[PDB]
């Protein structure tokens, strides 16, 4: 029986919190719109502060109406559905319309250009893999010079790869509540019935050296897991039932620590093929056990010998002292 | 470190053709990062590593021979961990 | 008394090797040339193979004539002589003449462009931090079309930062034996009597986050240490008296292991200020002792607590279990 | 993680002004990555860290006060390592 050990779940991270008793009044739920399913931007208070939003997100564990989530997720595809990859990595050039639904893990985003704040609700979050909130600055003073009309207080991202730039990718919701994200260009794995995956994340199984550092652009680390943040439910609704884990990145020489959620349920077949590469480093460094991402592994060989040692039934464990 | 199957890269501890530097009838030398696995006839078995660079069939380490360098091999990626 | 523990030295890595008895006949020595000191390219056999060069370098431990080395090294400056740094990193643009002598640790190189093989003796090594040799390909077939005249089998590098590109920087000597190197653009630490350091390596003391991954470009990791390779003796003559250490890099998600030399002597003042950042990782991952570069440290906190613990008299050791 | 001296960045374990989140007259709270050091009058000393986020003066952990957040303080980078 496949299960985890260190998997923390925030589904019932509450008790006797009935002071608000109803979603702190900004109830969130999905609504269809001409065959498209986005969040109900109408009620959906928008001008909250960081503390108010954090309080609002604390109460959001139970009242989320799981009705449109499956048919909305029908657009997303597993990593198997794509085709193989080979050759040296090349940076893709995303241009023109992008019909694909951005909430899928395998969505290739556009470069993170300037964006006015008149068409965004809630904070915008960039991912130097840990998440960071991004502020703004007035548009009248600088020569950006009125992208829209009499607008103000405009966001700007303009970041390269985090080893050189500032963040991998950023995400938010636009004024009508639809998810909007951008990031660094992803990797093309073919230039140098199925569809051609453009690898916005660590596509290890479909390409061997397409690591997150080289290819990752966005909150997705693996096709199964992602980096969590207070507005994760705010942006992506369907990831509510995920389970949390602690992650240590070590990106670009600097040290990064955060938490990650995963689309993991007990009993999933995870024999040998459903393992994805991800780069963790030990948090305690001792006890020879590593709480690594479920259905995954790390390129850190064992103490005495090499060869990744992983358990039959519990997948979050990485073994040392082989 | 990885092998090819049904158009899907998969992690393994089997050595590639390029990961082995020298091999003899009873000893293989290889770059660290894999483990040798050999098939002779309807029988593929695993090779015991000591000082991981060099691996031996059975523990009798102390004339090259091309021993089929196959990768239909599962061992050492589930340790079968004995209690520590 | 300041000393090291794991420092391996190849000064006398020989015994009863008198079969050649004189440098395998390709004697190396430094000669002045109109006020410039380079290697005597005249005898200096050139068309050797890898094995022949490796055999040649094995015997090269004693006959090196320490005459021009100090006055040649007078051009180089310590990290203290430069000025402070601040602000976000920006990629410098090296153009025009470069009067500075390339063998100094703080030499900013040009981008690694194409280079014909008609003006290079010995192999050319790029540094994805571990060293790699670079091959060639004939100039006739490709439309690069005869940079010089009837020249053949040219070298091309054309690499970005190793997380995206292929290597940090590469080094060789040209036909007249003068050292020639190139690499990725370094960091400018001022744009965003002394001289402005352009940071071709991990200039931690002069700029806090100017790490090797972001800023380093070339074989130099620290102003004191460098990555060793079989032709280090060939290229840089004055680094004869260095001591070797084992290094684990873990760059760009992949794992890198190699050896490093350092300009270290017993008794150097190394109280607290002469420590340079260097992203190391454990080789044995046990015994709570880290074999780190002398007069340096790593950003890997301790097991139970944090705060880099280093010894008073032995600098190569990084302590755990604080 | 580092401090400024004579135009030269130098490693240290002293907390910056931005590395401390909350401080009381007997307890400091801070982001992991440093250790608090405090000067009162012609006397500066370290603060005992337990569960590195929070630090105590003496071991008596169980009303904010701005305790001078100063960094002319050496300790915790030379462990004075007791034989393990
Ligand atoms: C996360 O896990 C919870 C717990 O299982 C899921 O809630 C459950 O979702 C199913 C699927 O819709 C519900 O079954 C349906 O319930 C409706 C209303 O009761 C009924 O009319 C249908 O015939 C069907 O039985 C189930 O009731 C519901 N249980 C609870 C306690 O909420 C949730 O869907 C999961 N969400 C995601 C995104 O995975
Ligand atoms: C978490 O992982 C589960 C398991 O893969 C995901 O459920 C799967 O969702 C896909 C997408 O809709 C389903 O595929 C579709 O199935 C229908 C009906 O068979 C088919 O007509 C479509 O063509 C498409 O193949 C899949 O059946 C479903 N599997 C299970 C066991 O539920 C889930 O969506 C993932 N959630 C997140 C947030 O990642
Ligand atoms: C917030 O983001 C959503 C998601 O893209 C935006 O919805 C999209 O809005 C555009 C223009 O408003 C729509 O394009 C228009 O529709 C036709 C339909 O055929 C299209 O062919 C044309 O290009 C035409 O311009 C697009 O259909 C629509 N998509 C969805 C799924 O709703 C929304 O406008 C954004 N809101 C703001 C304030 O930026
Ligand atoms: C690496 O270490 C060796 C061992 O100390 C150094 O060799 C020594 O270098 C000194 C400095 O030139 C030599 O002293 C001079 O020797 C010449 C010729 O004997 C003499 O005419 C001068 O008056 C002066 O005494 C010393 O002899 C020499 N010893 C040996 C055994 O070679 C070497 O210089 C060091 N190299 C570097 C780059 O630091
Ligand atoms: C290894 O480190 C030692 C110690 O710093 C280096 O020796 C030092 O080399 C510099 C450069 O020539 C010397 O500075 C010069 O000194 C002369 C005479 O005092 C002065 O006129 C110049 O203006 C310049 O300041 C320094 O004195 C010298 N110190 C010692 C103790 O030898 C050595 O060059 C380094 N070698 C390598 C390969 O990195
Ligand atoms: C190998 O590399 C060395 C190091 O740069 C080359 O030496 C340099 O060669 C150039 C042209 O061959 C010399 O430039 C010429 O000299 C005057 C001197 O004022 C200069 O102002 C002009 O620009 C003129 O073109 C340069 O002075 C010289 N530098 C040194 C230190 O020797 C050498 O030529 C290279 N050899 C090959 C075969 O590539
Ligand atoms: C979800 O969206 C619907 C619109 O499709 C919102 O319904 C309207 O809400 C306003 C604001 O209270 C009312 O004045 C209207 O009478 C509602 N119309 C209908 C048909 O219900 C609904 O409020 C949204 N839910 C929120 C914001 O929580
Ligand atoms: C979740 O949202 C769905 C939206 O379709 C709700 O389903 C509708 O419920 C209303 C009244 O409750 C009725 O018009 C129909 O039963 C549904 N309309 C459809 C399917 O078009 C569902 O009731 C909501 N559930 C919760 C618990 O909020
Ligand atoms: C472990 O070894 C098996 C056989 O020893 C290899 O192939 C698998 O064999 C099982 C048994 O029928 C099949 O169900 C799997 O589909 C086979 N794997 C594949 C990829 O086809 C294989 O080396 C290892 N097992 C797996 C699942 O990879
Ligand atoms: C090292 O090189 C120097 C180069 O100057 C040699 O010094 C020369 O030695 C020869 C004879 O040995 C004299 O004729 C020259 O006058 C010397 N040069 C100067 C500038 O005085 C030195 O002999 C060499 N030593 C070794 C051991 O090779
Ligand atoms: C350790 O503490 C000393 C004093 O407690 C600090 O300052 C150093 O003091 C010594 C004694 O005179 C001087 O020689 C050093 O130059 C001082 N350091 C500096 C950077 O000026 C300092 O906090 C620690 N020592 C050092 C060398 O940093
Ligand atoms: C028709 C068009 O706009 N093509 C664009 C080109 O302008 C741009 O320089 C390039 C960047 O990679 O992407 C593509
Ligand atoms: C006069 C001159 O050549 N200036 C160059 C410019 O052409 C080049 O585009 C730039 C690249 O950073 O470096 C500078």
């Amino acid at each position: 029986e496949t299960y985890v050990t260190g998997g923390s779940v925030a589904h019932s991270a509450r008790g006797l919190t009935s002071l608000f008793s109803m979603g702190a009044k900004q109830k969130l739920q999905l609504v269809n719109t001409n065959g498209s399913w986005h969040i109900n931007s109408t009620a959906l208070n928008c001008n909250e502060s960081i503390n108010t939003g954090f309080i609002a997100g604390l109460f959001y564990y139970h009242k989320f109406n799981s009705t449109g989530c499956p048919q909305r997720l029908s657009s997303c595809k597993p990593i198997i559905s794509f085709r193989q990859g080979w050759g040296p990595l090349t940076d893709a050039n995303i241009t023109g319309p992008s019909d694909d639904r951005p909430y899928c893990w395998h969505y290739a985003p556009r470069p993170c250009s300037v964006v006015p704040a008149s068409s965004v609700c809630g904070p915008v979050y960039c991912f130097t893999p840990s998440p960071v909130v991004v502020g703004t600055t007035d548009i009248k003073g600088k020569p950006t010079y009125n992208w829209g009309e009499n607008e103000t207080d405009v966001f700007l991202l303009e970041s390269l790869r985090p080893p050189s730039g500032r963040w991998f990718g950023c995400a938010w919701m636009n004024s009508t509540g639809f998810l909007k994200t951008c990031g660094a260009p992803p990797c093309n794995i073919y230039g140098g019935n199925e569809t051609d995956l453009f690898c916005p994340t660590d596509c290890f199984r479909k390409h061997p050296e397409a690591t997150y550092s080289r290819c990752g652009a966005g909150p997705w680390l693996t096709p199964r897991c992602m980096v969590d943040y207070p507005y994760r439910l705010w942006h992506y609704p369907c990831t509510v039932n995920f389970t949390l884990f602690k992650v240590r990145m070590f990106v670009g020489g600097f040290e990064h620590r955060f938490t990650a959620a995963c689309n993991w349920t007990r009993g999933e077949r995870c024999n040998i093929e459903d393992r994805d590469r991800s780069e963790q480093h030990p948090l305690l460094h001792s006890t020879t056990e590593l709480a690594i991402l479920p259905c995954s592994f790390t390129p850190m060989p064992a103490l005495s010998t090499l060869g990744i040692h992983l358990h039959q039934n519990i997948v979050d464990v990485q073994y040392l002292y082989g | 470190e990885w092998r090819n199957t049904s158009g899907l890269y998969v992690l393994t501890n089997d050595c590639s053709n390029s990961s082995i530097v020298y091999e003899a009838d009873d000893v293989i030398l290889h770059t660290p990062g894999c483990v040798p696995c050999v098939q002779d006839d309807n029988t593929s078995t695993c090779w015991t590593p000591v000082t991981p660079t060099v691996a031996v069939r059975y523990v009798g380490a102390t004339r090259p021979r091309r021993h089929q360098t196959v990768q239909t091999c599962n061992c050492s990626l589930y340790p079968g961990h004995v209690s520590g």
